[PDB]
């Protein structure tokens, strides 16, 4: 779908059986979620933004489903104020900016 | 390199 | 222009005679710039992101030329790691997400 930007661009995503909402964030390199819980091993990793750094869990090869379109890849889990779909996932949804 | 920005 | 999200969506902005680069950021409500010097009155405001909160200078009714198309609106000036074009400006550029 084409989406305008007068409203925060929130999509419903299905990740590990859990349903969540998340912002499509062109200003994010990675995908970061707060209120989720994933199984298996993870590597420690640190990311940053406006205000500095949060320490997160890096899970690899995680299936996510957004607007019922599937994508797989790195999902980060940590203290982010709101759920965020980053570019590593957006490229996979063939998502573009038009202006 | 994850620049979320809201104003609360 | 249409643009893919395989590389950071950086654009060239002209703001107050100064040329800067900024990230087209659908994950941002507002427009924030660091390396910049605007003249005149401003009100303090606090904004937050993934790693918390920063105090910035809120300038109203500022003219930006972003990819040579013009917008006017609120620009924020403060310690942000990277300059971002938020949705208040992006909706002025008739900017959309497409997937």
């Amino acid at each position: 779908p084409q989406i305008t930007l007068w409203q925060r661009p929130l999509v419903t995503i299905k990740i590990g059986g859990q349903l969540r909402e998340a912002l499509l964030n062109t200003g994010a390199d990675d995908t970061v979620l707060e209120d989720i819980n994933l199984p298996g091993k993870w590597k420690p990793k640190m990311i940053g933004g406006i205000g500095g750094f949060i320490k997160v869990r890096q899970y690899d090869q995680i299936l996510i489903e957004i607007c019922g379109k599937k994508a797989i890849g790195t999902v980060l889990v940590g203290p982010t104020p709101v759920n965020i779909i980053g570019r590593n996932m957006l490229t996979q949804l063939g998502c573009t900016l038009n202006f | 390199g994850n620049f979320l920005q809201s104003r609360p």
